[PDB]
């Protein structure tokens, strides 16, 4: 049995905000310092292939993984 | 009457205009009735109880997330979860009406 | 998350305001008995159910929507059919879905199997999937996978049973794996 | 065992009735104590013992008492002529002590140090403390307790090591803002310092046992944290250790911070700078940054690209012969096969089939169950 | 349900218990039973305006009503007979349906 | 609304909710005016003006008119916050709001202070009307203390209230 | 099942002999060595009790 | 069955400290003195009796007689009273509110300043139906009944006003009967207890709700019967299609490359 | 528990407080030593230790460490193992008879030493008063820096009364909470041999030392009565931050205006070492060019800035009889 | 942490900054022989043998 | 209802009443004192000009008029206030005892009210034997699986209990202050630190 | 001995060198150290210390 | 958290019976208690000369806790010793009351 009919009222303010981030914004990322390259220089035994625009400015850079390469002005 | 419920269906339609409430398209489409276009920097329902199922998920009490101490600590949201006696309550509130920087 | 028979039968014993039981079990012939303070919500009509209104949703199935703050717990079969829907219900991102795993089958003590599946797996008939094969990125060898005629629910489902008296039955006599040598076994 | 926390505690069993009855026991022992010329009732032994006993019984009751000592009760006793006692000066500072008012609990300490020197005791120390240590003045605080050990004559107290202890801690334990958050929290390191209290409290004499056992707790957690003995430290270097301690990670699941287990895929290029544009950039080393250092700003972001969609970084299993080997899928959370309808089982919405808004009160169950039905439409 | 069986009688039976949960309410005997009644925003003066057709009784628990307006219980004899032929009807139909 | 009636099963539909005593019902500290009084009067120092340490209001002239002038001021102050509360939602109302509420608060904390110092000036043992007044606190203004939409301090940090609560 | 465990190691070939490339990381100098400071479930509800 | 009992229990828990601390102070004598004059008064507020301690003291400080001057103590007096009584009042509050951690896990501070003094039991408005009352009906209201029963046949056969039935056992919590605990819900609360004596009787909630839970059930039946019975008019036939499985194993196509051709 | 108490034998004669504390603390050891490893010094042993360690330390007015000893023993109830001692020595040989009966109180007082500590006592008491008169007096008299004073009169003590009762009773309505009783049980036997049945006033003095040092109570009552100190407030012409007007108590004040408290007229606490008090009154500005446009000149007065009542009251003690 | 032109832009700091000093301060644990106190005499006898 | 219930108790605290009284001894002396609500005190007078030229009347006397004064001035504020709270008391019980059905407490929740009006109770003593500390709202402190009941939200609800990157609320596990993990919170990390 | 030492470094969010001159927010918890960026008083990052 | 793989060498390794008696019944009977075993301390007196001490000597002492204190230290000397005799100890003193 029932006697009063009524509107319904509910506190939906919960007034309150809670943010945490997840680890997928923390894990690493590979970053690196850029400069204007001059050219690479990939030396073998005998072949070595030869693209330069002008000389080294400040440092020259070497890779020797899987061909020596040597960055100039990188 | 009849204005009190023209006001009533005016405030909800306002409402539902301005978040982007309600169905997109037809109740049935070709691949179901989920799909919408959420164009950027518009409002819509689906952004919105994400962002209550964001903010909630799970959640039991306020105060569950608060077993870090940090966490506990932290006065983002206020300052009134970290008073637990009068004494503490009394010494704010002379403070404040002192007009000091607030223990 | 769970729920267990502890909370169910606490529920049951003490029921509150705010905690929609819904009994997502479809094949009305198959049930019988009626879980208490549950609501009928099938699991193949939720993915409308969930878009109705308010009033679009009581209208229609007799019961008001759960205000997607209230708690829900979901009953099925075998909880199968429940764990499905409130997939769904996550999906349209309610706070809290809770699915009881064993359901009605194993709150009443019977034995009702829905989406009737079989834990193992026919025999890989065909050959090797190209979609499991692997080429390497540097040497630009192929390279196989877990996958296709052989994985891990293969091995899984080849590995030995828990009792002995029942495993030297599977294995002849003298030695459980003859077929390779001596010291590859 | 926190003496601050019961000298806050205290007051609410009814401290403001006792509060009164305090009063009124000391207004009419001074009365019966003047029944022992024109001085005598006001200046004596027995009157200063009065006060400092109604000070201290006033210390426990609310912060309404305890903030009226020392502006009441010392100034009636000025007003009265009763000579205060060094008891009187150690319950005054206290009384501003658990206010957090410390700017005058220092110069009064300021003055017993400078006209009634060689009579200070211990408690001022720990009154001190208590004080900083509720208004968040732990730099202040370890000033106090590094005096205190330089003099050595106050002969610092269990409860004075326990405050200091305390308020390092409770340091330890504060959080910092946002910027200082990004990475781990740089608090924990003040738990380094305990060791060295310790051992301080060694040479002092000041019992190691008598500190509480809820504060022992903590000390033996920052003591097992960075406390490692030399002969440990012979040792704590090897492979067995390390590589239990990466399996103890992976049972958890959490080996985002490793550097053996982590290999990282992602990278950032370079930005075309519009200076000059015509010449070419080359990268000239490589860095482990957290990749929160550079973001995709929000406003050019999906909306929280958390739960709307899932993204999962997997690997071409195609000849990539340069590329991401290692790419993301980044699929809606909601999606659904373009097909799904006929490949779930027909229901009672499928005549509903291209109608833009339906009036699915039709179709409605509740008619037929209520009888006494409306539609609010 | 084998130890919530008929409810032989409702909550407050006897008049001798009633005056007990009336006194346990709260309630005053002497100026909750003279604080007068207003109905339809008239005190009842007049001795209730002489006969009316609801009953002389200040309590309102005298006045109750069912929401439907059918109170079947303790009510006047033509008040309780329309309240059994709307009952009579909507079940009619219900069960009908 | 007591003619007419809802539909039955539309009611015993309704009835389900089971309105909740903590977070369905309203709360029991809905902004009114006695409410706002009564918390204004609770204060130690109002309640002493207004028992002790005004003088008694039959006995002298003045002293009745000082006691109709320090209820008027605080019936004025209390208004204000009442006005504040029911106008709290919305921001363009509210600070204009507020300067009344500063601006009566100012009056009560001047009177009051103008009494206490007049009390305490005018010209002895077992708890007087002195050594109770000095007994008491250092009299909390009201002129910078913080509400906020129920009349209790804010549990929002001292910037976040001064932003909400300024001059436009 | 864990989807963090990759693979670290390249599938064998001839790239592992003809190449220069090293294959481990090297030693990270600023991230200090693991060593064991926490407390177990039951040992924290064993002090609680 | 985590977060709406465990507010509920909090809930009660606080109710039933503060009910506790309303018999505490109801069964009290409160004493206030200012110079001479004293006045004790009971736990509601009102005076039960002024007296002047010290009668040779304060005389010649009384003095013709003086008479604003007494007025004037005997209202500080019955004022300090008042604030010893409010204070006890508040101080109780503030004990089972630091001592409560269920209302700890709402950050909310308003739950210190909404049960303020003014809006707690006993009021001084509030004495007359209490202590003016014969010591039945006191008992009555504060939820004895198997007390109140046997002194109405007692009856029928044949310093504060609430120390005689308020002891100092009753102050126990738990000894609260159900409706008394919420003074606000008393008449929805006096149902559910026993109607001999104070106590939950559980007979009368398991009727209840096993009534309710019966009407449920005929409503669910129906409620299914005609979704179902719209399910089979809005398809053909009963049948429903099943579902595809979703496995992350490949699939072997063999069977339907291979074909047939005649030769 | 042998091998502790040699160590802190070792300690005492190397007279070396901050070892005796720590080989104390290790005594009491830890939870690792406690309940893991299981070794635990004996409880007799226990108590022997803290009480050579009280012998030492206290009779060299060592306060801290004779307080945390003290309460280390009433934490776990060790006072009376020096009886629970004796009444075992003589089940030792009741134990070759009949029926060793348990420890009542009265098989307790039994013992000699008991008995002869209350028989003691007063003698106790006696000395307890007058070394604080003594004290008290001599208080008064370098306060006053003199040579009769207020402050001698009417001390904290109450006159004891002729019966046995009365002075038992008026150890508990003065310290009451060091256990005299225990007190003087320990106190007897120095360096074996007891002092009781030897020179009194030794044993007296040392008993009355032991009472005062322990008894916290006893330590607030006597004091040396300190000075009054200044608040100050800031100059309304603000010459300089150190330099501050300083409040003038009204016994001091030989007039003023009915002034209001000093908080209420405006004054806190500040002092530092480069401090001065003074009472501030600007120049009269003499109606001219100076009046008309330049500043005022201020006027401070130095005042000290602490308020000796004591001596206030000596001086006018005697200059009252003078006249 | 706020330096959004880092390593892309050729940003390296010269110091340490005091975030990251803390930072691995607290990840390492201290060595409690570095204290060296002492307040007792040598000992001449038996510091020399002690065990084996 | 509880909005309604508050301004009921809280207008009279702040509103006051008159009460007069004569003394019966034969001294024509009165006293009137206005008194106020739940702070039952504020400004009372007597009146000589009423009593005879003798002047002839004791403190006693005078105390017992004042004491008669108040008595009356709180038993009419009393009455005030039962005569401003009945009319709305009465709707108020009838409210309560009829629309029970619409309650926590009324309809088939009155079993779960019970239930946690009597654990509540149970546990008041359970806090005050354990020092009125609060033990352990996580239930950690109960020696025995059995005894911490199934309310507690120290049992786990996550799915696969024994293989971690599930037991995670969201889709996604998330951390807190710098790194931490914030789904599953170890032993060591968690602290009840002040 | 900058002048307005205390009122433009100790005082103000901006430490002299910063112009402080979608709405704001109307009842919003900001954090700690952020604002609305409505005034001086209000920056959008907050420059002066908590602590003391 | 630190787990070790080896044992922890200081372990004590055995049941303690957390043996507290009166300081005056434990010096009364130290000469009966010296062939009990003490902390980490095992004498090898034979079983059955302490179990005819304590049941000769157990009625003179009036002291519940001690005899149930001595009975416990008779039962750990004769379990250490592996002595299946002392279960009549048992029947004959506890049996009674307190099962």
């Amino acid at each position: 049995m029932f006697l009063i009919h009524f509107v319904h009222y509910k506190t939906i303010l919960q007034k309150y905000t809670f943010k945490f981030k997840h680890i997928f914004l923390s894990i690493d990322k590979y970053n690196s310092l850029f400069f204007n390259i001059s050219g690479i220089l990939i030396w073998l035994n005998i072949i070595h292939i030869n693209i330069i625009l002008i000389k080294y400015s400040f440092f020259i850079l070497i890779n020797n993984f899987e061909y020596l390469i040597i960055l100039i002005s990188t | 009457r009849a204005s009190r419920t023209t006001a009533e269906q005016q405030r909800e339609e306002e409402r539902a205009q301005r978040f982007g409430l309600g169905r997109q398209g037809a109740l049935v489409q070709d691949g179901g009735p989920d799909q919408r276009t959420l164009k950027k920097h518009t409002n819509d329902e689906r952004i919105v109880d994400a962002m209550l199922f964001q903010q909630n998920a799970y959640r039991k009490t306020p105060t569950d997330e608060h077993w870090n101490p940090y966490i506990r600590r932290s006065t983002e949201n206020g300052v009134g979860h970290l008073l637990q006696n009068k004494f503490d309550i009394m010494r704010r509130e002379d403070r404040l009406s002192k007009g000091e920087q607030d223990l | 998350h769970q729920v267990y028979l502890k909370d169910m039968l606490h529920l049951m014993r003490y029921p509150e305001p705010y905690t929609h039981i819904i009994d997502c079990r479809t094949s009305t012939q198959k049930m019988h008995r009626w879980v208490p303070h549950s609501l009928w919500l099938p699991r193949d009509e939720v993915e409308y159910a969930l878009q109705l209104s308010a009033d679009e949703f009581l209208d229609m199935y007799g019961f008001r929507k759960p205000d997607k703050s209230d708690d829900v717990i979901l009953l099925s079969h075998n909880g199968i059919y429940s764990e499905q829907a409130g997939w769904e219900w996550k999906k349209q991102f309610f706070q809290h879905v809770y699915n009881y795993r064993g359901g009605t089958n194993e709150l009443f003590g019977e034995s009702y199997s829905d989406m009737n599946v079989s834990d193992v797996l026919s025999p890989w008939k065909g050959p090797f999937p190209q979609s499991g094969v692997f080429v390497d990125k540097w040497s630009k060898r192929k390279v196989l996978t877990r996958t296709g005629p052989f994985d891990r629910q293969y091995e899984m489902q080849d590995f030995a049973l828990p009792d002995l008296e029942l495993e030297k039955a599977r294995h002849p006599e003298e030695g459980p794996r003859q077929n390779m040598p001596f010291g590859l076994q | 065992c926190d003496p601050a926390l019961t000298y806050k505690l205290l007051g609410d069993e009814n401290g403001e009735e006792r509060a009164q009855e305090a009063y009124r026991w000391f207004d009419l022992a001074l009365t019966s104590l003047a029944v022992d010329v024109p001085y005598l009732p006001q200046g004596t032994a027995a009157a200063s013992h009065i006060t400092n006993a109604l000070m201290r019984t006033l210390l426990t009751c609310g912060y309404t008492h305890v903030a009226a000592i020392p502006d009441s009760v010392y100034d009636r006793m000025g007003s009265m002529g009763i000579s205060p006692t060094i008891s009187t000066y150690e319950l005054v500072m206290l009384a501003l002590s658990l206010q957090g008012n410390m700017v005058e609990a220092e110069s009064i300490l300021s003055f017993l140090r400078s006209h009634h020197s060689e009579h200070i005791t211990v408690e001022s120390f720990n009154a001190l403390l208590l004080g900083h240590r509720e208004a968040r003045q732990f730099d202040c605080c370890d000033a106090i307790w590094q005096e205190l050990v330089d003099r050595r004559w106050p002969r610092a107290s269990p409860l004075t090591a326990e405050l200091y202890l305390r308020s390092i801690m409770d340091h330890a334990n504060t959080p910092t803002s946002e910027p200082l958050q990004s990475f781990a929290n740089i608090n924990v390191v003040e738990k380094k310092k305990v060791p060295l209290v310790l051992a301080q409290m060694d040479e002092l004499g000041v019992p190691r046992t008598h500190l509480s056992r809820v504060l022992m707790d903590e000390v033996e957690d920052s003591l097992r944290k960075f406390q490692t003995y030399r002969s440990r430290f012979y040792e704590w270097g090897r492979a067995v250790k390390q590589f239990d301690f990466i399996e103890f990670r992976r049972r958890n699941g959490w080996l985002y911070d490793l550097h053996l287990m982590k290999c990282t895929t992602k990278q950032v290029g370079p930005l075309r700078d519009f200076n000059d544009p015509d010449a070419v950039q080359g990268a000239v080393a490589t860095a482990e940054i957290p990749a929160f250092f550079n973001e995709r700003p929000a406003w050019e972001r999906p909306p929280l690209e958390e739960t709307l969609y899932v993204t999962t970084n997997k690997e071409r299993y195609d000849d990539v012969r340069g590329g991401d080997i290692y790419y993301d899928d980044t699929r809606g959370l909601h999606d659904r096969s373009p097909t799904w309808m006929n490949e779930v089982p027909e229901t009672r919405y499928d005549r509903l089939y291209g109608v833009n808004h339906p009036d699915i009160a039709k179709i409605g169950i509740r008619r037929h169950l209520n009888v006494e039905y409306v539609n609010r439409k | 349900e084998r130890r919530a069986l008929w409810a032989e009688v409702g909550p407050i039976s006897d008049v001798g218990s009633a005056v007990t949960a009336w006194i346990r309410f709260g309630n005053d005997p002497v100026l909750h039973t003279a604080v007068p009644t207003m109905l339809g925003g008239k005190f009842r003066n007049q001795q209730r305006e002489k006969e009316s057709l609801l009953p002389n009784s200040s309590s309102p628990f005298a006045y109750v009503e069912d929401y439907m307006g059918t109170n079947l219980v303790f009510g006047s004899p033509v008040h309780a007979k329309e309240s059994a032929a709307v009952w009579a009807t909507y079940f009619e139909r219900r069960y009908a349906s | 609304n007591d003619i007419y009636r809802h539909s039955f099963e539309d009611v015993q539909a309704c009835h389900t909710q089971r309105v909740t005593e903590r977070d369905r019902t309203m709360p029991p500290y809905l902004p009114t005016l006695p409410h706002f009084v009564a918390i204004i009067k609770k204060d130690p120092h109002i309640s002493f003006l207004l028992h002790i340490g005004l003088p008694d209001r039959n006995s002298s002239e003045e002293g009745s008119a000082k006691h109709k002038e320090l209820e008027k001021r605080i019936y004025y102050l209390a208004r204000a916050l009442y006005h504040t509360a029911l106008e709290y939602h919305n921001e363009t109302v509210r600070r204009v709001n507020r300067q009344k509420v500063n601006v009566a608060a100012s009056l009560l904390d001047n009177f009051v202070e103008q009494e206490w110092t007049t009390i305490l000036r005018d010209k002895d043992t077992q708890n007087d009307k002195k050594q109770l007044a000095r007994r008491l606190g250092r009299y909390m203004l009201f002129a910078n203390r913080s509400l906020d939409d129920t009349g209790f301090p804010t549990d929002a940090r001292a910037d976040d209230y001064t932003r909400w609560m300024a001059p436009p | 099942m864990l989807s963090q465990n990759v693979a670290k190691t390249t599938v064998p070939s001839y790239y592992m002999i003809r190449t220069n490339l090293p294959h481990r990381k090297p030693q990270n100098q600023w991230e200090g060595v693991y060593y064991y400071s926490g407390i177990t479930k039951r040992q924290r509800h064993l002090i609680l009790l | 069955s985590f977060r709406y009992t465990n507010n509920l229990i909090g809930a009660l828990k606080h109710r039933l400290l503060l009910e506790s601390s309303y018999r505490e102070i109801a069964s009290r004598k409160f004493i206030g003195n200012c110079r001479g004059v004293e006045v004790v008064c009971s736990g509601y507020g009102t005076v039960l009796a002024v007296q002047l301690t010290d009668k040779a003291v304060w005389e010649s400080f009384y003095r013709s007689l003086d008479l604003d001057k007494l007025a004037e103590s005997i209202k500080t007096a019955l004022w300090d009273a008042t604030r010893k009584i409010r204070s006890a009042k508040e101080a109780a509050l503030h004990r089972s509110l630091s001592h409560n951690t269920r209302m700890r896990a709402s950050a909310d501070l308003k739950h210190w300043y909404e049960e303020d003094a003014n809006t707690l039991r006993p009021l001084a408005f509030e004495a007359l139906k209490h202590e003016a009352a014969t010591p039945w009906m006191q008992l009555v209201q504060h939820g004895k009944k198997e007390e109140a029963a046997a002194l109405l046949k007692e009856f029928e056969q044949k310093q504060p006003p609430l120390a005689s039935t308020l002891k100092a056992e009753d102050s126990n919590p738990a000894t609260i009967p159900i409706g008394s605990v919420h003074p606000l819900f008393t008449p929805a609360l006096v149902q559910i207890e026993e109607a001999g004596g104070g106590s939950v009787s559980n007979e009368a909630v398991c009727r209840a709700q096993l009534w309710e839970l019966s009407r449920d059930e005929q409503l669910f039946w129906e409620r299914v019967e005609l979704i179902r019975k719209g399910q089979v008019a809005s398809i053909g036939s009963s049948h429903k299609r099943g579902y595809a499985d979703e496995a992350a194993f490949a699939k072997d196509d063999t069977e339907e490359k291979v074909q047939l051709r005649f030769t | 528990g042998e091998v502790l108490h040699n160590l802190m034998r070792c300690a005492i004669a190397a007279r070396h407080r901050a070892r005796i504390m720590w080989v104390y603390n290790v005594m009491r050891g830890r939870f690792y030593e406690n309940v893991v490893v299981r070794a635990e010094v004996d409880l007799i042993w226990r108590y022997r230790i803290a009480m050579i360690a009280l012998e030492y330390l206290l009779d060299h007015e060592c306060a801290e460490e004779a307080a945390a000893i003290y309460s280390y023993l009433v934490e776990e109830e060790l006072l009376r193992c020096d009886v629970h001692v004796r009444v075992g020595l003589h089940m030792r040989e009741a134990i070759a008879a009949g029926k060793p009966i348990t420890l009542n109180n009265d098989v307790m007082n039994a013992t000699s030493l008991v008995r002869d500590a209350t028989a003691v006592a007063p003698e106790v008491a006696r000395e307890l008063q007058r070394r604080h008169a003594q004290t008290l007096q001599n208080n008064a008299v370098e306060a006053v820096g003199a040579g009769s004073a207020p402050w001698s009169i009417l001390g904290p003590l109450t006159a004891i009364g002729p019966t046995a009762e009365d002075t038992m009773v008026w150890l508990q309505q003065h310290y009451g909470d060091v256990d005299v009783m225990s007190i003087m049980r320990w106190a007897r036997f120095r360096k074996g041999k007891d002092l009781m049945a030897k020179d009194r006033p030794q044993y007296l003095a040392r008993a009355a030392a032991w009472i005062e040092l322990l008894s916290k109570r006893n330590r607030e009552m006597e004091e040396v009565p300190l000075t009054y100190m200044r608040k100050s407030k800031p100059l309304v012409l603000d010459t300089n931050s150190n330099v501050r007007v300083a409040w003038q108590t009204p016994l001091m004040r030989s007039g003023g205006p009915p002034r209001l408290l000093a908080r209420e007229e405006g004054y806190v606490f500040h002092h530092s070492n480069s401090s001065r008090f003074v009472e501030e009154t600007y120049r009269h500005p003499g109606e001219s060019l100076q009046s008309r446009y330049l500043a005022l000149q201020p006027l401070h007065t130095e005042v000290s800035a602490k308020e000796d009542f004591q001596r206030l009251y000596y001086q006018a003690q005697k200059h009252h009889k003078q006249q | 942490s706020h330096r959004r032109d880092y390593i892309r832009m050729g940003y390296i700091p010269r110091y340490t900054p005091w975030e990251w000093i803390a930072i691995q301060e607290a990840d390492q644990p201290l060595i409690a022989e570095q204290i060296r106190q002492d307040n007792i005499g040598t000992s001449y006898f038996f510091s020399l043998n002690r065990y084996w | 209802y509880p909005a309604a219930v508050r301004y009921g108790v809280e207008l009279c605290t702040v509103l006051t009443a008159e009460g007069k009284f004569v003394d019966e001894r034969g001294s024509g002396l009165s006293a009137r004192c206005v008194v106020n609500g739940t702070g039952a005190a504020e400004s009372v007078v007597f009146d000589t000009a009423n009593c005879n030229g003798t002047n002839t009347t004791s403190v006693e006397d005078a105390l017992r008029v004042a004491h008669g004064a108040l008595r009356s001035a709180q038993d009419r504020h009393n009455t005030l206030a039962a005569f401003r709270l009945g009319p709305l008391s009465k709707q108020s019980q009838v409210l309560l005892f009829c629309g029970v059905n619409a309650y926590e407490f009324g309809g088939k929740y009155a079993r779960t009210y019970a239930y946690a009006f009597e654990k509540a109770k149970k546990e008041l003593e359970a806090t005050a034997a354990s020092g009125f500390m609060a033990p352990s709202l996580s239930h950690e402190d109960t020696e025995r699986l059995s005894d911490q009941p199934t309310t507690s939200p120290s049992v786990d609800r996550f799915a696969s209990t024994t293989h971690p990157e599930q037991r995670k609320a969201q889709f996604v596990p998330r951390v807190g202050p710098g790194s931490t993990p914030l789904e599953d919170p170890a032993a060591d990390q968690k602290s009840e630190w002040s | 001995q900058l002048q307005a030492q205390d009122r433009i470094i100790c005082g103000t969010h901006g430490a002299g060198i910063v112009a402080h001159q979608a709405p704001a927010a109307d009842l919003s918890r900001t954090k700690p150290h952020e604002g609305t960026g409505t005034s001086e008083r209000d920056p959008y990052i907050r420059t002066l210390h908590n602590q003391r | 958290p630190f787990q070790s793989n080896h044992s922890l060498v200081n372990k004590y390794r055995g049941v303690w019976i957390e043996f507290d008696m009166h300081p005056a019944f434990s010096v009364a009977l130290e000469p009966q208690l010296r062939k009990l075993p003490r902390g980490r301390t095992l004498p090898k007196t034979p079983a059955e000369e302490v179990i005819a001490d304590y049941t000769a000597l157990a009625p003179l002492v009036d002291d519940e806790k001690t005899r149930d204190l001595w009975l416990a230290k008779v039962f750990q000397h004769c379990a250490f010793q592996r002595c299946g005799g002392a279960m009549e100890l048992w029947e004959r003193y506890c049996h009674q009351r307190f099962t």
